[PDB]
């Protein structure tokens, strides 16, 4: 007799899935719904560049530590990136105050300025500042410091109350950074400043601290038995920041211009960085992907997949495969 | 379930390549396999759906994960351990069930499109065939390429037919 | 999906009105509709007990949301903000597709019930009515008010009738 | 030959929901799962009432700055509300100490009352009570200053050690804050004080500190070239407080006795605040719902529906709607 | 929902120990309860997956919850207790509805099954029995123990009887 | 008349258990299995088979100062995590504040390794300084004054107290906890009586750390009978670095430091839930859980790989069908 037959299709197809009932169902089509795939390169984040810090911190890159003005100073970057290899930072040791929250704050800016608030040359006619140079610090084979702070240091036999500001006329807010010095030794303090005895006083609308000078021996570092502790603020606009000293401050040279993003953050990795574009990174490389899950890294920036711990997720839809 | 994927059609067709769902045919004229086109491009537009809607629900806002924290703040480092690790639990065991679930459902939601393309037929030629199992019916008459048609797009004349097949029904 | 709802049974009626599911007469004594009183109650006992279920297991603590921090502090009012984004994306991601899978199965709930309204009636009259299809039958026999009642809730007396719907059936 | 059919309802609607597999799907009955409306009040929490601060900081209130005192002061709150103009706080510049902190636990007490810790007119025979006053702070066009505190300054020429306890005897914690007051020169400090290395300690069982002026111009603030530095404690029931002073303390005058709640905040806003009760609070408006999640806003005080980014969701109760 | 438990076959069976679903003859040799091995096996097989899935699939860290705060850090302690009641919040709501659905699609699972076994029958006798409802069929002929088991794993043979039947119908 | 009959059933049985559904509440089955789990051990057991530093009558602070009543504690060189009690109560003798206290009992709630060592040996670090009269009623033994074991409070020699200068470079190859003191006394007449030298201070320093301390002189309410105070400070030295002391005055010097490995994420339970001999992979203030169901409503605060806290009372999964016999 003559026959008509339902049925459903069959194919090639070796893909498998899990449902709640069983393992293992071979299906017809099928597609995957957790991204495992990274591209390996350190990208642009909404078509912005990272700041890349190579040899430095960004202690280093602030500070402006001699090695690292091998870095071109752009005007803005989406993230940071640190390597492994990231190393040059306070050369003359001490502790920087609220890095962490600088390091937060520098994540990400949409402007960035570098200029000298103080410039060197007319800013410190009774004190001393050429001779304020370390081994701790060396360049070019010479003893050196830091491009962005001046070490004053007493004019012949002299340090004569110093009396310093600046009105932030720039219109977005101004990081500005200093130090403080604490020598070694009686001795050294009298031969740096002259006077025992010495104090500094930093303020601003909201900003007022009052320094002193911890005299004593600390254990050598980079040949060092004194410290120098660094401090920064931010000076918004139409305020006005001022320095008084009697010895011992390390001044501002250059300061920084800024207006500040939102969320970013710092990635450390030895990832080379690329002309590339992406909305997700991590530091293994960024994610181009429409799916919800990723199992790559847990700690990306951007417009991310939800990270996972699994290893497939396999979603059926075709029907099971029965050849 | 249904019953009728791995069912009472107990094998699917290699042969049949251009959808999801279809009818083998065999009469005078020749045998062959046809695609349901309706059924099978509204299977294809609802699993689209399915999946675009697992993907596109899924809002995501800019942000930066990593922290950094100072050896004198352990207690706020492993608060944010715990925020970072609380949220891998829960979406690792959401996805993970989402997925089971939806396969599961999946799957049944074929064997329900085979079932009622089978159900469209037997509800059309009646006692003009016989159901031999295995989904097939053999016709108490002879259904050419033209009657093959009918039935697939549901216009099949039973009244047309109904004597010749009562006939070798019977007597 | 049972193939019922916008299936074999292609609309719905716009006359009903005092139920869910239901009925539609034809005699000689008149016509109209009627819903079925027992399956709609019960439907709208279970789908209350839905709704109330995905709004009353929601457990919700006293607590105030927003924190203040300090200008050196942007580390955790970043990490707070993380938290607050991480329910958000999580909250929105489960209403979403609990919204969506629960619609699913609503409608396949009520499509299984038209379905098994149907067969509860097929399973009554059996070969004393005619299969016409779009989920009616028609007798092969005369049926006033109180037969067409004893069918509503399950009490026709097939063989009180089989002669002669029988009869009817050959001519 | 008549007729028995088996169908389902339809009817006007034109609500619509989406399925997984189906978007746009008319139905018959519905129900929004969203709360997407509030009153647009600002409203009693489990019915007592917020402390409203208007034209104040929580500062400038519980300093008492002299703009603050047109607030009737209640001895029960359930969160706090300040507006985009509440502005009136610290009007002697200077850093408030853990300000954050204390404002998170002023957020809700159930007791508050304020007493005379160290009353004006018999606490200090030796120093002088009324020329503390200041263009800084003015009232009725006058010179004046914080109501809870007395800066007192030298009588005559003399500022004897000054030494005052309180014990706590009012069965609840009390708060009790002072200032320390930073002249601009030496010429000020000796003016006001007489003593050159003049000192402040606070103790109790738990607390100790000294402080010791820190005397240089900051850039003027209202005028003003000093600075003065807020502080605070909460003493334990039993336990006892102690000042002691060669001057520039600004000395206690009133106190708090309180008993604090559990987590509550502060919302700023400028919604009006209204006779009106609620259980969950948000700065646009109150919330009065049985729904698992809103839309209205992520910040919330009380017992809340879960916030969402979705704008619908809709929940299908009757069947697809076949017309 | 598909009709049967509790629906068209309207009890279930105290007699029929030795599995889910299954089998009451009566004939001329006895009468007896006998479970479905093969539908009853595939069941507990898919049941057991279930229950597995549920528990297996939670991934769990390694972590110590409680976190101790001083007299001044009220702020990250209210913080840190606000993220343990959000996980509380997800967690109950989660759990609480996973056990909803998922024990709705067991017992439809169930309805399932003994659908599929009863239409697994009537389509192997046809017109040979006559549907009595209930889940039961009469049959228009003699069906010795042979016969019964025969029907029972899928290797009916209607032409054998179809007089037999016919004359009694 | 009657031709064979074949039907078609379903198991029904003894149970009671009930289940809820989505549309229904109460649903008597055949079958089932609870999710949650709400039964613990009552004991406080090893976790990773390495048992927790149980504390007893004293605080973290007390234990690790040396507080004169907490030496009845057996030192391990190992724990998983620490139990104080709501009798914990010896801590800090002398009064004063113990500084970055919650970060040392973060730091310091597991051990991977751990070795209490005399940095400066008593008998032979201070020659000129008197290291025997540096004793309390604040902190008494077997009723007599006496002070904390690891730290000695250091006083003047007759009528001097030359400059003291003391390092230690740490050769341990992990990482050492030393502890020390600043006092402050109660007025200048004290401050001399102990120190001589009105206008003493105080330096620390390490690679990493530096700071300097000067007296604090004043009367504060009394406390365990004193007016002055004593701040508590600490630091971890790193392999390799040296830590340095120097001081004129109101220095409370180390005498015993900690050798020490730290582990990871660990805490501190507080609980008068007794310890045992006892394995487990899930820790709670009340005791212990062992399970492998994913949920569980004993206590929100758990230490290990644990079910996650829920707040409902039953979770009962449907196996079997719907029983109606
Ligand atoms: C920049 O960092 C480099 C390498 O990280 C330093 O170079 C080392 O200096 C040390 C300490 O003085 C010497 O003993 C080594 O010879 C150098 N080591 C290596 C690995 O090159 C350098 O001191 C840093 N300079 C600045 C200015 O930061
Ligand atoms: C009070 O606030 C106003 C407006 O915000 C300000 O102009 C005024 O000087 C303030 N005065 C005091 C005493 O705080
Ligand atoms: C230890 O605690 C008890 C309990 O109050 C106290 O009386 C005693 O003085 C304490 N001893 C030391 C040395 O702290």
């Amino acid at each position: 007799g003559d026959t008509l037959c339902i049925g459903y299709h069959a194919n090639n197809s070796t893909d498998t899935v899990d449902t709640v009932l069983e393992k293992n169902v071979t299906v017809t089509h099928s597609v995957n719904l957790l991204e495992d795939k990274h591209n390996g390169k350190l990208c642009k984040l909404r078509g912005v560049a990272p700041l890349h810090l190579g040899k430095c911190n960004i202690a280093g890159w602030i500070l402006g530590n001699p090695e690292c003005e091998s870095l071109s100073t752009a005007s803005s970057w989406s993230y940071i990136v640190e390597t492994s290899s990231s190393d040059n930072g306070t050369c003359y040791p001490g502790d920087f105050i609220d890095y962490e929250e600088l390091r937060e704050q520098l994540s990400s800016v949409s402007s960035f300025e570098r200029f000298e608030i103080f410039p060197k040359t007319s800013s410190w006619p009774n004190h001393d500042s050429n001779k304020g140079v370390t081994a701790a610090c060396p360049h070019a084979g010479a003893k050196s410091f830091y491009k962005n702070l001046i070490w004053l240091v007493k004019k012949g036999n002299s340090y004569p109350k110093l009396s310093k500001s600046y009105i932030n006329d720039k219109g977005k807010e101004v990081l500005v950074l200093w130090g403080i010095h604490h020598p070694s030794t009686s001795a050294d303090q009298q031969s740096l400043y002259q006077n025992a005895d010495a104090y500094v006083f930093v303020g601003t609308s909201k900003y007022s601290k009052k320094f002193k000078p911890e005299i004593a021996i600390r254990p050598k570092v980079r040949d060092q038995e004194g410290r120098m502790n660094y401090y920064w603020t931010l000076v918004e606009p139409g305020d006005k920041i001022t320095f008084e000293a009697t010895g011992n401050l390390v001044v501002p040279r250059y300061a920084f211009a800024m207006e500040r993003n939102a969320g970013s953050g710092i990635i450390i990795s030895d990832t080379p960085v690329h002309d590339c574009n992406t909305t997700c990174q991590t530091p293994k490389g960024a994610i181009n992907t429409s799916l919800p899950f990723q199992n790559i890294h847990p700690i990306t920036i951007g417009k991310c997949p939800k990270y996972v711990k699994s290893t497939k997720l396999r979603l059926a839809t075709g029907l099971r495969n029965v050849p | 379930l249904f019953g009728a994927i791995a069912g009472f059609i107990e094998g699917g067709w290699t042969g049949m390549v251009d959808g999801w769902y279809g009818y083998h045919h065999q009469n005078e004229q020749g045998s062959g396999y046809a695609a349901d086109l309706k059924s099978t491009q509204n299977a294809i537009d609802e699993i689209t759906n399915k999946v675009n809607s697992v993907i596109e629900k899924m809002n995501t806002q800019f942000t930066a994960v990593g922290k950094e924290f100072n050896h004198l703040e352990k207690r706020i480092e492993n608060l944010n351990k715990k925020i970072d690790d609380g949220f891998l639990d829960i979406w690792t065991y959401n996805a993970e069930l989402l997925v089971l679930l939806e396969n599961e459902r999946t799957l049944d939601y074929h064997d329900s499109n085979v079932k009622n393309l089978y159900e469209k037929v037997r509800s059309q030629l009646k006692n003009n065939a016989k159901e031999i199992g295995n989904g097939c019916f053999e016709f108490y008459h002879k259904c050419d390429n033209t009657c093959m048609e009918s039935v697939k797009n549901g216009t099949y004349d039973y009244p047309k037919y109904s004597e010749e097949a009562k006939l070798n029904r019977e007597e």
